[PDB]
């Protein structure tokens, strides 16, 4: 990330000096002592998974005393939770029902 | 043998059938442009939504 130097506004560069490494200008005396963790997340884009999971994927997330889907009333039905997007996205319901004379697919 | 205005002019078992089509085809386009800007639009593979 750019930081810049309080003193006269040219760019930072990290360099190392004798008991920590430093932020430091290149044009003026100021340095900065990193003391402690500091830390820059980029979070990039994810593939998609739409094509992914169609088409009996191995797919894991029911469990005992699972909720029946709405519409048939049994429990023939996968459900799952996924990130669309990079991990800071609240992560978004779907679910898929497959029985005998009946195909549908839900939100 | 001639051609005249007579014969592409349409009668009325057309103009009542292309009206029907028109008011048909038309909400169903509509339907789908609701389900894109506000709701769930069955993506096709391999495109885009849009
Ligand atoms: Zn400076
Ligand atoms: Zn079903």
């Amino acid at each position: 990330m750019l930081l810049f130097c309080p003193g006269c506004g040219n760019g930072l560069i990290v360099e190392e000096g004798q008991r920590c490494h430093r932020f430091s200008c290149n044009t003026c005396p100021y340095v900065h002592n990193i003391t402690r963790k500091v830390t820059n997340r980029k979070y990039p884009k994810l593939k998609e998974v739409d094509d992914v999971l169609g088409g009996a994927a191995a797919w894991e997330n029911v469990d005992s005393t699972a909720e029946s889907c709405p519409k048939c009333e049994h429990p023939r039905a996968y459900f799952m939770q996924l990130q669309t997007r990079s991990a800071d996205e609240p992560m978004t319901t779907f679910y898929k029902c497959c029985n005998a004379q009946c195909g549908h697919r839900w939100r | 043998f001639s051609i005249g205005i007579g014969d592409v002019t349409p009668g009325q078992g057309l103009l009542k059938a292309k009206y029907e089509l028109l008011n048909a085809g038309y909400k169903k386009c509509d339907e789908y442009i609701e389900a894109l800007n506000t709701g769930k639009l069955q993506q096709q593979p391999g495109c885009t939504a849009e």
